[PDB]
């Protein structure tokens, strides 16, 4: 029985916001 | 039949009894880290000062990519459970960041802080590469300073690493930071709100102190230390805002239980008043019939 | 002491007038049970009770 | 109603259907005393699905013309099972609630989709 | 209890010192064991005027007279509402609460702060 | 049953162990809805302690094992006064409850428990 | 298997034997499904059950 459960077992397939920092220096 | 009548009663006041008991603790808490976030704020208005001034005259971080292909985010969320849809909250917004970043075509690549966004994450196949656990709603800087570490290293690894590139810094390479937490500003609500860190911007406003002439390795040493602090402040709101929401889910759960207490007894009542009727006019019955 | 005995799982987070309030209930119901077939004199119940 | 009559169609999602309204009614009270949040991620989607479910069930009547004033419709059967084999599988997840109410036909919910 | 009998002033006096009274059991069920000094200004000024309110409900009877002496007192009803629609806005609060602990009437309230 | 009678090792045995049962009742009372979290580490070792105890406490039997298939056994007395002292005192929280189910002596404990 | 499985709800940790017990509950629950209007032999009964 088991040795025909082992032959069968592999025979079977399975269905399976954001962030700025701040500068003081005036803008360019 | 009455005895689970019964057994629901004791139930139902067990259960109100351990709600308030918990409410009561929770209020308590939100008492005393009220005071621990207002006392942890002058440091993180120093810190920001001298930033400032810092920056006033004089950095990878600092220079954007040309091209972006990755994106990184943070979530947090609450270790404990009994918190009425504030984990929902954080993730709706997770959700959304999702949706804008797959309409601009960014991969994301997912920093998880707390068990339910984890547990969340699992069930629906999201692969997680980093999962910090072991907050308890009272947090400290190791925390910060370790989760901030190693975004910083990660980020730093993005440069020469154009993406697909395996380059000089190594894969997994990330062009943008954003966080996600819930902010605490009033005790009657609370929202969450997204941000970034990583991508910067200067602000240019109109208008002795010095030293050594390397600013850069001034703000090498200051950015790290500057994202810690950020975090640190995410994580006192997080915590806040957590204990407010127990409070207000414990309250309700009350709430709910005490009428429910009510209209049990009230069918105990009527099914004992038809339980007496019942059997006094079976035996007046049976006495009459001879 | 009948009151505050919910509050057991947090005792830590209590007050001092709790806890003192919570341990002098727990000593005083320790000391009320008494074995069987031994009666107590009144002097020996008033000097226990004060 | 057994496959022998009925048919292979209508028996798995006849069965389907009454699996998750008595799990939904197993869980209500849990639901009653706290809120949907205990819940696990897939209880919670089957309780959203069973709540579809139930309210698509109404239909809007035909005699009650005297109280409504809004004219009947009357529904073939593919098109019933059709529709909830797609409700069981879960592809109006989107949706609000309020649409399943007294429509009918598919089509009708469809339209009355965009009306919102 | 009612407007159209006893007058509009009696209703609303009566509404007012009920609602303050919920309140009050409201605030002293919360912040008994957690501590006064959690609580705003509003909160404790609503609680010293519903002291004051609660202290005044007492009176002197006879039944007293016949162990203490003093006699006791009918008090017409004229001037008991005009002198609770005063207190509900007045500033008695700032007299000691022994004054309000038992009274006779108005005259007896200001003899007793005379006297302390 | 008498500590003058019987005596006091087994009076304080079984006064300990019928405490604690009681208190794993009505904490079960809760924690079968609120969960395991809700409690703090005492009331989860009196939990697991209990269990242990309401495992351990059943035994094979002589007319029913034909049902089982395997004989039963009898215990010393002092033997099981001795093993449920040293439940009561907490030793055997190391090992799985299956170990417990069934079982007979401390022999048969220690072989069953070897087994897995 | 049926009276553990209630303790089991709402756990956030088990041990590997616990849900292995588990496992093997649900596959044995699984196993006795069976059709209205099917006799089985008592051969295949015995190596179902094997």
């Amino acid at each position: 029985l088991v040795s025909v459960i082992n032959e069968f077992k592999k025979g079977f397939q399975a269905s399976d916001e954001k962030e700025s920092v701040k500068v003081r220096k005036p803008a360019p | 039949t009455l005895r689970e009548l019964r057994g629901r009663i004791r139930s139902a006041g067990s259960i109100k009894k351990i709600t308030k008991a918990q409410e009561l603790i929770a209020t308590s808490r939100i008492a005393k880290a009220q005071a621990r976030v207002e006392a942890a704020r002058p440091y993180a208005a120093e810190i920001t000062n001298m930033l400032t001034e810092l920056a006033g005259a004089s950095h990878p971080l600092l220079v954007e990519r040309k091209q972006p292909k990755r994106a990184g985010v943070l979530v947090v969320s609450s270790d404990r459970g009994l918190c009425g849809a504030y984990n929902a909250n954080v993730l709706r917004r997770a959700e959304e960041l999702f949706s804008l970043l797959r309409d601009e075509g960014k991969d994301p690549v997912l920093y998880v802080v707390g068990r339910k966004a984890l547990g969340y994450f699992s069930f629906r196949q999201r692969t997680v590469v980093e999962s910090w656990t072991g907050f308890s709603e009272r947090p400290t800087y190791e925390n910060a300073r370790e989760i901030a570490d190693t975004l910083v290293n990660a980020f730093m690894a993005g440069a020469d690493d154009e993406g697909d590139d395996a380059g000089a810094d190594g894969i997994l390479g990330v062009d943008e930071l954003h966080i996600v937490f819930t902010e605490f500003r009033s005790m009657l609500s609370q929202t969450a709100v997204a941000r970034r860190a990583a991508p910067m911007e200067v602000e240019y406003v109109g208008e002795l102190y010095s030293f050594e002439p390397d600013p850069e390795t001034l703000f090498d040493a200051l950015l790290p230390r500057y994202i810690a602090t950020r975090v640190y402040a995410a994580l006192l709101e997080a915590a806040a805002s957590e204990s407010a929401s127990r409070r207000r889910a414990m309250k309700s759960a009350t709430d709910n239980a005490d009428d429910l207490i009510k209209a049990l007894t009230l069918a105990a009542n009527r099914e004992r008043q038809a339980q007496i009727t019942q059997e006094i006019s079976e035996i007046v019955g049976g006495a009459n019939a001879l | 002491y009948r009151e505050l005995e919910a509050f057991a799982a947090f005792a830590s987070d209590l007050d001092a007038a709790s806890k003192a309030q919570l341990d002098r209930g727990a000593r005083l119901v320790e000391l009320l049970k008494q074995p069987q077939y031994s009666p107590l004199a009144v002097e020996e119940q008033v000097v226990a009770i004060f | 109603l057994d496959p022998a009559i009925v048919g292979d169609e209508h028996y798995r999602v006849a069965q389907e259907v009454i699996r998750i309204l008595q799990r939904y009614k197993d869980l209500q009270d849990i639901i009653a005393i706290l809120g949907i949040d205990e819940l696990s991620e897939e209880d919670k989607q089957l309780v959203n699905r069973a709540r579809r479910i139930e309210r698509f069930l109404s239909q809007n009547m035909m005699a009650a013309e005297q109280f409504t004033g809004q004219p009947g419709s009357t529904v073939p059967l593919k098109e019933t099972i059709e529709a909830f084999d797609k409700l069981t599988k879960g592809e109006f997840d989107h949706l609000p609630e309020q649409a399943f109410f007294l429509i009918g036909g598919l089509d009708d919910l469809a339209k009355k989709a965009e009306s919102l």
